[PDB]
Formats: structure tokens, C-alpha cells, sequence
């Protein structure tokens, strides 16, 4: 995976996130 | 090892936010289903009252018929009374 | 054992979009109790509004009686003078 931006927040979340640690929204929503 | 204890952990998050997004979206459809019986109680409610908007119109004009033809009379008497006076 | 972290790799892309996916519903649903939220308010103040109506018609046609009375009453007087 690697680190992965968050589409609505633009936040960028640590690779083992599945959910935006700020707006709590799904890595592919 | 390290590439499938990565993976494990991530599939039990995943999992457990998929139960916490379901308890989320319960709630939601609870309150979907109480506004849309309000919503429907209401419309009907308002629609069995819409005839008032007519008849209060009507009434009205009515009224102010009855009150002009009232005050014609009035000022005959009057009128009659002081051309008697 | 790398055919076997594809398998669980796949599983978890799987429940990446079940969850997106669900996300997904939860927006359209926002949008639904948005929606309904103020469809019901304009709904309530309509209601609202066909019953101040109703009372104002009741009154109008309280007044109208009245009035009528009265009518009758000065008729009298005008008939009892020009007699
Ligand atoms: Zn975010």
C-alpha cells in the first residue's frame, strides 16, 4: 500500500490506515 | 512474515470498520424511516386542510360585502335622522 | 509464501471496497435525511398555514353573522321611521 491520501480531506494517511484518521472516510470512497 | 502481519492486522481494521460503518448506517435508516412517516402524516394533514385557504377567501369577501351594504344602511339612517333634526 | 499474501491481499481489497462501497451508502443516505429534514419543515409550516386559514375562516364567518344582525337591526329602525 504505502501512504495514501484521503480523496475528500486531502490529508495523507499512513499505510496502515483503512479509514482517514481526520474525516474517518474509506481509503476508496 | 513482516508483508503478512501487515496484511493480518489490516484486514482485522478493515473488519472492524465495516461493523462500526454498519451501526452508523442503522441508525441512519431509523431515522429515514420515522421522517419519511412524519413526512407523510403531515402531507396528508395538509392537504385535507387545503379547501380552507378557498373558503377562508370566499368568507372573507363575503364579509366585506355584507359590511359595505351594512354601512350603506347605516348612513340612510343617519341621514334620515339628521335631515329630521 | 507469496501466492498466499495475494490471497489475503485480494481479501482485503474485497473488504476496502465493501467498505467504501458502504460509505458510499451512508452519503446518499445524509443526502435522503437532508432532503426529508426540510421537506417535512415545509410541510409543517404548510399545515400550519392552512390551519391559520381555518381559524381565520371560522372568524370570518363568525363576523359575517354578526353583521347580518346588525343589517337586520338598522333595516328595522329605517323601516319603523319611513312607516
Ligand atoms: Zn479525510
Amino acid at each position: 500500500r504505502g501512504r495514501w491520501a484521503c480523496q475528500s480531506c486531502t490529508f495523507e494517511n499512513e499505510a496502515a490506515a483503512v479509514l482517514c484518521s481526520i474525516c474517518e472516510r474509506p481509503r476508496l470512497a | 512474515r513482516a508483508v503478512l502481519k501487515e496484511l493480518s492486522e489490516k484486514l482485522e481494521l478493515a473488519e472492524k470498520a465495516l461493523a462500526s460503518k454498519q451501526l452508523q448506517m442503522d441508525e441512519m435508516k431509523q431515522t429515514i424511516a420515522k421522517q419519511e412517516e412524519d413526512l407523510e402524516t403531515m402531507t396528508i394533514l395538509r392537504a385535507q386542510m387545503e379547501v380552507y385557504s378557498e373558503d377562508f377567501h370566499a368568507e372573507r369577501a363575503a364579509r366585506e360585502k355584507i359590511h359595505e351594504e351594512k354601512e350603506q344602511l347605516a348612513l340612510q339612517l343617519a341621514v334620515l335622522l339628521k335631515e329630521n333634526d
